DNA sequence: GGTTAAAACGCGGGGGACAGCGCGTACGTGCGTTTAAGCGGTGCTAGAGCTGTCTACGACCAATTGAGCGGCCTCGGCACCGGGATTCTG
DNA sequence: CAGAATCCCGGTGCCGAGGCCGCTCAATTGGTCGTAGACAGCTCTAGCACCGCTTAAACGCACGTACGCGCTGTCCCCCGCGTTT
């Protein structure tokens, strides 16, 4: 049965940052391991402060909200750079 | 220079509840630093919190969440 | 209060306190003293020492995680 | 017809990410940038590490990315260190670290 | 011709401190682990939650020896004592 | 009698790893109590989550369930 | 609303002839609050390993004896298991 | 008549199952969670409020204060495991003095 | 069932862990002076909070169809083994 | 300066990182609908500010010996190596 991955993503990604590089099979899955880590700390924090606020819907405005409140230093700041970029040309 | 106003005799009576019995003349600035850092950070996400929900004024639930984010449950302001 | 109201000013000028929301944060501050130096304590006996020293507050933070 | 990743301009799928969101009881409804702005973070963070994982592998003369490649990248980056301060990694090791005392 | 005590435990530190193989034997492991099972009796175990249970042990008792190693340096010491590891578990909170 | 299969060789090893110069002869039982303890801990976990999936065998994903459980968030085994 | 009624009704079951501060009082209310987001999560937790829609009084009990310490879970199961027993009879 | 009466408990179950129904853990609850919650629930209320009124009498007193509270808490092997991370306001510490210290 | 890597056992003696001493001065116990932390009283109002519009938004449904997971060859990055020149210790 | 470790250049060949081809299912679009909640408006109370006051408290100074420290003698035990299982 059919299952889902990161795996052609994060190797598309690598391509763009290394175009002469290869990884492995199990830093692939550690890689796995880390992109569904991340997803879940900020869901899940997107979804105590949707409740804090009586929201039935998780908006983008919460999402950087979870973000700013869980990365540190100038990483929250480009990854909230980053998302806005994307959003706003996502909206045109 | 407000942290100046945590005085020296706060510091040694906080000891004192911690049952030191002798203090060394540089324990208290460590202190002063240490306490400051605590507190930005709590203060931080205060902040953060408060600054989400639109608010001016900062709520107690607000350090309530952020104490809870670091990981120091709190009793007692609920 | 004066203390807090000052390191607040970093983050958003012009904010507005509850009391209960500093003495809340009173009270995580000095349980958080308390913790800190009941270690320190046991650092610096450890250390065959009855005065306790900034080098021991630093052992009890690098041990602690911090 | 265009994906939304292509009318984002972004790597990771909009789209599985939006059904992970929606089937994973946050909330009742769920934002239509959302997903977006989750996908631009998560492709950000991805780039951010590989960036370090292939200069490690680089100043180790190999062409893979190895386990231990990834320990030291993220070990090496304080703000990443931060972020997976609870993190295990298998066959990762650890960093070479010896105290100037131990040593004449 | 002998290298005099301690040149050769650096040596070790050192290379042991370069690999990333494990330091543990998997027999004597698969052994204490379904030994120590016996909770529920009758067991059956996949071999990768093994690896895992060795991987997470290593990586503990590593972290554990550093945290020994600092006090011990605290206490000008060389040698570990088994009074650091207490003291590093009671500051660690356990 | 499994528990003195942690061989001294090995226990030197890790301590070797972590950085140890000299090491002590009492360390190894305490090195032996602490693992099992660990174990003991990890093991019970995992062992409720097989009883509770209605599982004869243990996986290893509730290996890692025990050990994010605990705060420890082992990667590479899905 | 809060338990404090409850806490209350509780308090002059196992001592009739006392009281109890407000402050104390609130102390429970978070206390209660705090176990019971607890063990809520860790079912909702179990519920979504096993691709469940139901949250039943099996995942709260797998809860609790995860949760709980030891001899204090037993008791817990046990008065649990009487309640819901109860509830049916 | 009421679920409690029902189930012969103290806490309602009826805003436990309401609870649960709006905290968006799941798709469906079963009828005897919340009646179980509330049990634990109860069971642990009455465990904590025994504990504090042994500390509050122990110091001659018949009204349960924090600091009861807390040594209640603090002078158990389980609840403290159950609550080590947790700080209770206006509740002090546990008096202690290290050996080494007097004369 | 076989191979051999490994663990355990003995020995020499160097490493350092320990008990003890004389010494210096840092922090303790105590006092008198100064500061400003708390009271409470009076006052203003910023901003939290409670009544209510309506359309912006997401959930849902049908139909379409190509993006993603997989199977199967493919082939070169790397470990392994070897002979040798070369740091480092003692 | 013996000699144990280590790095260096080179050859062997394999196993695991990858390209290509198939085809599920899931991602997109067009469309309908309910209502979430952004917003418009009216209400008022803890927070903040000023003032005189009591007095709780911090602080500088005197000065003693407690104890933190450097040094010494010595013997407890750990490492490094060789042998056996």
């Amino acid at each position: 049965t059919r299952k889902e991955s990161y795996a052609i993503y994060v190797y598309k990604v690598l391509k763009q940052v290394h175009p002469d590089t290869g990884i492995s099979s199990k830093a692939m899955s550690i890689m796995n391991s880390f992109v569904n880590d991340v997803f879940e700390r900020i869901a899940g924090e997107a979804s105590r402060l949707a409740h804090y606020n009586k929201r039935s819907t998780i908006t983008s405005r919460e999402i950087q909200t979870a973000v700013r409140l869980l990365l540190p230093g100038e990483l929250a700041k480009h990854a909230v750079s980053e998302g806005t970029k994307a959003v706003t040309k996502y909206t045109s | 220079d407000n942290i100046q106003g945590i005085t020296k005799p706060a510091i040694r009576r906080l000891a004192r509840r911690g049952g030191v019995k002798r203090i060394s003349g540089l324990i208290y600035e460590e202190t002063r630093g240490v306490l400051k850092v605590f507190l930005e950070n709590v203060i931080r996400d205060a902040v953060t919190y408060t600054e989400h929900a639109k608010r001016k004024t900062v709520t107690a639930m607000d350090v309530v969440y952020a104490l809870k984010r670091q990981g120091r449950t709190l009793y007692g302001f609920g | 209060q004066r203390l807090v109201r000052e390191i607040a000013q970093d983050f958003k000028t012009d904010l507005r306190f509850q009391s209960s929301a500093v003495m809340a944060l009173q009270e995580a501050s000095e349980a958080y003293l308390v913790a800190l130096f009941e270690d320190t304590n046991l650092c610096a006996i450890h250390a065959k020492r009855v005065t306790i020293m900034p080098k021991d507050i630093q052992l009890a933070r690098r041990i602690r995680g911090e | 017809a265009k994906t939304r990743s292509s009318r984002a301009g972004l790597q990771f799928p909009v789209g599985r990410v939006h059904r992970l969101l929606r089937k994973g009881n946050y909330a009742e409804r769920v934002g239509a940038g959302a997903p977006v702005y989750l996908a631009a973070v998560l492709e950000y963070l991805t780039a951010e590490i590989l960036e370090l994982a292939g200069n490690a592998a680089r100043d180790n003369k190999k062409t893979r990315i190895i386990p231990r490649h990834l320990q030291l990248a993220v070990r090496n980056d304080e703000e990443l260190n931060k972020l997976l301060g609870r993190v295990t990694i298998a066959q990762g090791g650890v960093l070479p670290n010896i105290q100037s005392v131990l040593l004449p | 011709h002998r290298y005099r005590p301690g040149t050769v435990a650096l040596r070790e530190i050192r290379r042991y401190q370069k690999s990333t193989e494990l330091l543990i034997r998997k027999l004597p492991f698969q052994r204490l682990v379904r030994e120590i099972a016996q909770f529920k009796t009758d067991l059956r175990f996949q071999s990768s939650a093994v690896m895992a249970l060795q991987e997470a042990s290593e990586a503990y008792l590593v972290a554990l020896f550093e945290d020994t190693n600092l006090c011990a340096i605290h206490a000008k010491r060389v040698t570990i004592m088994p009074k650091d590891i207490q003291l590093a578990r009671r500051i660690r909170g356990e």
